[PDB]
């Protein structure tokens, strides 16, 4: 688990997968590990920064309606950045 | 860029604390712009000079706070 940083090995199972083929019936075992993706990364590199990006788009609601350049610059920049991050 | 050369982990790295903080100082700068500009266009001169006051305070408070942060940060992770 220490050499597996990105996931968390939650459960394992030991089963049989014997199957019938055209050349005959072959005995078969199957071991199965269950990997749960770590969330800390995606919280910090995706969710948090996107909220922070969406929240920025709101601070333009507090700029006077006359200064529209400021509003557009915010709304547009956050939108572009949103795209980049997703890419 | 930095986070791209790293494996997704389950803990908060010291790098994260430093990026996140600088992120905030810039976010609050924007917030300040809005606050200042909003109370500025208010008809009364009562708010107008308050608007001026916020800038004066910010011009010093921000650097000071950022300096304080650096001190706390480096003492905590430079050890
Ligand atoms: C707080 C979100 C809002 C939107 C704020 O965002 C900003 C400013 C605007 C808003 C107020 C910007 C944001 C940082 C935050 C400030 C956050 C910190 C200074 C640190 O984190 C805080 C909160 C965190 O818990 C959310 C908490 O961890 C706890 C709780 C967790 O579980 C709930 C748990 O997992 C954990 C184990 O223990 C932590 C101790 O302390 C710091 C760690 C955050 C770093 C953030 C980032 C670093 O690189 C990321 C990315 O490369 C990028 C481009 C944007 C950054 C960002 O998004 O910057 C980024 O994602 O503020
Ligand atoms: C270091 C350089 C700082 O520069 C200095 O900053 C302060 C505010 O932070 C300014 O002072 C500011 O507040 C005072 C308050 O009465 C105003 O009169 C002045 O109009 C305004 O500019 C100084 O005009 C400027 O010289
Ligand atoms: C792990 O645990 C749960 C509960 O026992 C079970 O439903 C799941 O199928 C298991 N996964 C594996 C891969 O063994
Ligand atoms: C009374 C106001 C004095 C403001 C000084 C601001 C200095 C900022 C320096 C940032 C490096
Ligand atoms: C650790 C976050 C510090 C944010 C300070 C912001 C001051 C305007
Ligand atoms: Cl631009």
């Amino acid at each position: 688990s220490s050499s597996l940083p990105s996931f968390q090995l939650t459960n394992t199972s030991t089963t049989y997968c014997t199957s019938v083929t055209n050349t005959g019936i072959y005995s078969c075992l199957r071991t199965t590990i269950q990997l749960k993706r770590e969330f800390s990364f995606y919280l910090l590199q995706l969710y948090i920064p996107s909220c922070m990006l969406v929240i920025v788009s709101w601070v333009s609601f507090w700029f006077d309606r006359t200064a529209i350049p400021a509003r557009v610059t915010l709304g547009v920049t956050t939108l572009l950045t949103m795209t980049a991050q997703s890419a | 860029g930095i986070n791209s050369q790293l494996p997704p982990v389950s803990y908060i790295k010291a790098i994260d604390v430093w990026i996140g903080a600088c992120m905030t100082f810039i976010f609050c700068a924007l917030l300040e712009f809005a606050l200042v500009n909003h109370i500025a266009n208010a008809g009364t001169t009562e708010w107008n000079d308050i608007s001026k006051r916020v800038d004066l305070i910010s011009r010093a408070l921000f650097p000071v706070l950022f300096f304080v942060f650096n001190i706390l940060y480096w003492s905590r992770f430079g050890h």
